[PDB]
RNA sequence: AGCUAAAUAUUGGCGAGAGACCGAUAGCGAACAAGUAGAGUGAUCGAAAGAUGAAAAGAACUUUGAAAAGAGAGUUAAAUA
RNA sequence: GCAGAUCUUGGUGGAAGUAGCAUUCAAAUGAGAACUUUGAAGACUGAAGUGGGGAAAGGUUCCAUGUGAACAGCAGUUGGACAUGGGUUAGUCGAUCCUAAGAGAUAGGGAAGCUCCGUAUGAAAGGCACGAUUUUUCGUGCCUAUCGAAAGGGAAUCCGGUUAAUAUUCCGGAACCAGAAGGUGGAAUCAACACGGCAACGUAAAUGAAGUUGGAGACGUCGGCGGGAGCCCUGGGAAGAGUUCUCUUUUCUUUUUAACAAACCACACCCUGAAAUCGGUUUAUCCGGAGCUAGGGUAUGGUGUUUGGAAGAGUUCAGCGAUGCUGAAUCCGGUGCGCUCUCGACGGCCCUUGAAAAUCCAACGGAAGUUGUUUUCACAUCUGGUCGUACUCCUCCAAGGUGCCUCUAGUUGAUAGAACAAUGUAGAUAAGGGAAGUCGGCAAAAUGGGAAUUCCCACUGUCCCUAUCUACUAUCUA
RNA sequence: CAGAAGAAUCAUCGAAUCUUUGAACGCACUGCGCCUUUGGGUUCUACCAAAGGCAUGCCUGUUUGAGUGUCAUU
């Protein structure tokens, strides 16, 4: 909706950003994952 | 939705209507728990964050919690 | 044209009360107006009084004294003939206890 | 930018606890600067957007040119 | 906005230190229309006598900021 | 009315050392993002998924193609890595 | 130590490329165009929209740019996809405050116990003033939770412009509300807290403690009448675009004034009055010695008049030269059981005689009080936080004409192409007969009818006895 | 990768920091209060900010009380 709690602006971006591509320099660095 | 998230445990679990968690028992002051559960206890016990304070406790034991400075 | 409302309150009630006006740009615009003011009753009889503006509550405190009371006893609260009627029964009560105590004292 | 050098307004992020009255006094304190009006935003991301309008004594150009993030 | 007929009130809200600027409109009616904007109200006085209207432009303070035709 | 060390218990806690144990469908559900992804209004449920090479030296360059790629070429002991 | 357990897990077959899943032309872009974009034509929703908005809900899904991996019962130059950035601005709009039915902690009491009952209950349930300071150790008097409504109650904002995407929020202009202090000016008093009018009541002001009340908030439903606004209808005036051999003063389209601030503009009551020979009067007979008609007043102003705001704005025409500049017009009517919304005055039906609180006002009451005192009068000065706001969609807005048609607006998408045998579905027409069909007038046509399920009359592809046409299906192709 | 030059994504670890929550504690669950002190401002009886406080039960002591509770006071 948008009668919403900060908390929820908060909580609907880490959500969201969370799906991003990882970087190319991040897998030069040995190992990151997913999820 | 007859569930919302639960202030304590941060799960969608809060039931509005009777406005108790059905995961923690929240806002009861023990947290729901049962020995019938036993994969649902080891979800959500110590461990499965940071124990940042236990860390700390564990890691001046061996020096029989001792304060002040080196010489 | 069709003409949507200025606020985000669905479900049109009593307090959603519009007008319908034309403004300088040509367009036909909702006017949300609030409720008509009530003007105040007699406490006896209840017909409203008579030289009280009828404006709202919270409105009433913008306007003076002589405004919002009329120069006579019970002015602003009671109507003429109420204070009339309260005035003549209160002497009439006040006689009928005076021969009263006069014919006990005898 | 559109807002800096059209209505004399300069955007900053700003702190989300920071209301209007302390963030006119953050601008003051710290870049010399008198705001005539501050109307804030939370963006969706959940940071907090504030849009300060100058004097007419003061330039926002200038302001934002001292800056530096002109 | 106040609409005055008194020319001399005109004059004394002028004088006030709360009128900031006055503008002169030409009407298609041949009438002079001063609008002083004060801190509350835009006092506008329709002059008639077009004499009338130059004797009074200059008779305004020469501290207030006088505009031509909006 | 009351206290009391030791010998005793210990699937947890902080550590340690082992094994005629299992060897990636096994061994913990999880050797890897594992109570993770995902599912359910909820209590709950819950996986799959290890191996280039000594070294990334991970294929410059040319050509075809809109591109993805292909072909010569190159690296390597080896691209039947 | 496996061939099997409708074995477990993974992998892979035949079935099988099988079952299947209203547009046309030119141009632009592109490697590529049945599906993109523009223009033309043809159509579809037809104000009950495929229209335009919101609630709840989703959470970035809005916008721009790029890409065409996975999505796409097809594809794309394409998606609500992927990637990269941007986007939601409020003293006045909501929340925030109040209460509702109810819930609920506290007091207490149960219960082995997780806990249960209980909400002013046998609770010490919390205040206000007074005073030369009272044995410098305080006396006297008075009165006696919280949660639950983004639809109920409630202080206050309008117009024009602006974005790729936000507007009652931003920009320009114009207001308003609430609180806060002093100041300036005006007003009242050693006749202590203003005068006038028979009156209703009036006004620039015109103190009011304790204590005691009153009002607003604040209240069902229905019908008719009256008022206003917008919309619809329409006469001219003007502007442009038509049509026009001729006819056609003609055809089509447009013709704006916001919040707010000023002065003025009609139902209750008062005064004179005493009434039936009954008067006044509604669309609907209602009231009148509990004082009619009539005359003069008082208040309530629903409204209207004149402005201000305000033409400087907006729109439409002409031009002339960053998008500027210059001209004009933006007018006078008439209206109606018209539609939409609101207000006033009645009349019923009620019975179910029709929420609460916050909040604001007034009254009675009379404490106190030349220098002062008061002033709810006028004016200036200052401030207004926190959160929501993008986008998508139970409810809102809803044109004209005669179930259709059209304007405004929105689409042209739903995998396509080619053929039209047999089949199936659907819709029709049919010579002569007319229920002979079948357990039977089932379905059609008749209009179905008449008389007691039957009979009579009429009717027809039900039947003899089928035949023809159309679309779709079916078929093949990508 | 860039960049930097008692380095360190080092170890140890005795000093600290430690947002919002949660038994979770001023009251509620976007918010709404009260108390104390201090400070700011281009404006100072106004507005604003900062810091420190305000849950419940029980114990020990302290202070202030109440009682037609039990008494004493020539
Ligand atoms: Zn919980």
């Amino acid at each position: 909706p948008s009668h919403k709690s900060f908390r929820t602006k908060q909580k609907l971006a880490k959500a969201a950003r969370q799906n991003r591509p990882i970087p190319q320099w991040i897998r030069l660095r040995t190992g990151n994952t997913v999820h | 939705k007859s569930h919302t998230i639960c202030r304590r445990c941060g799960k969608r679990s809060f039931h509005i209507q009777k406005s108790t968690c059905a995961c923690c028992g929240y806002p009861a002051a023990k947290t729901r728990s049962y020995n019938w559960g036993a994969k649902a206890k080891r979800r959500r016990t110590t461990g499965t964050g940071r124990m940042s304070y236990l860390k700390k406790v564990h890691r001046s034991f061996k020096n029989g919690f001792r304060s002040g400075k080196p010489a | 044209q069709r003409v949507t409302y200025r606020r985000r309150l669905a479900y049109n009630t009593r307090s959603n009360r519009t007008r319908i006006i034309k403004t300088p740009g040509n367009n036909i615009r909702y006017l949300h107006i609030k409720k008509l003011g009530t003007i105040p009753r007699c406490g006896d009889t209840g017909v409203p009084l008579q030289g009280i503006p009828a404006l709202r509550p919270r409105e009433f405190a913008r306007l003076s004294h002589n405004k919002k009371t009329v120069q006579r006893a019970y002015g602003g609260c009671l109507s003429a003939n109420a204070v009339k009627d309260r005035i003549v029964r209160a002497f009439l009560i006040e006689e009928q206890k005076i021969v009263k105590q006069k014919l006990k004292q005898l | 930018m559109k807002k800096i050098e059209d209505d004399n307004t300069l955007v900053f992020h700003v702190h989300l606890k920071a209301n209007k009255f302390t963030i006119k006094e953050a601008v003051r304190k710290l870049y010399s600067v008198e705001p005539v009006k501050i109307n804030t935003l939370i963006r969706p991301n959940g940071t907090k957007k504030a849009f300060v309008k100058l004097s007419a004594d003061a330039d926002a150009l200038d302001v934002a040119n001292r800056i530096g993030f002109l | 906005p106040r609409q005055i007929s008194d020319i001399k009130q005109f004059l004394e809200i002028a004088r006030r230190k709360d009128a900031t600027s006055a503008r002169i409109k030409k009407n298609t009616n041949k009438d002079v229309k001063f609008k002083l904007r004060c801190s509350k109200y835009l006092y506008t006085l329709v002059v008639a006598d077009a004499k009338k209207a130059e004797k009074l432009r200059q008779s305004l303070p020469p501290d207030l900021t006088v505009t031509e035709v909006g």
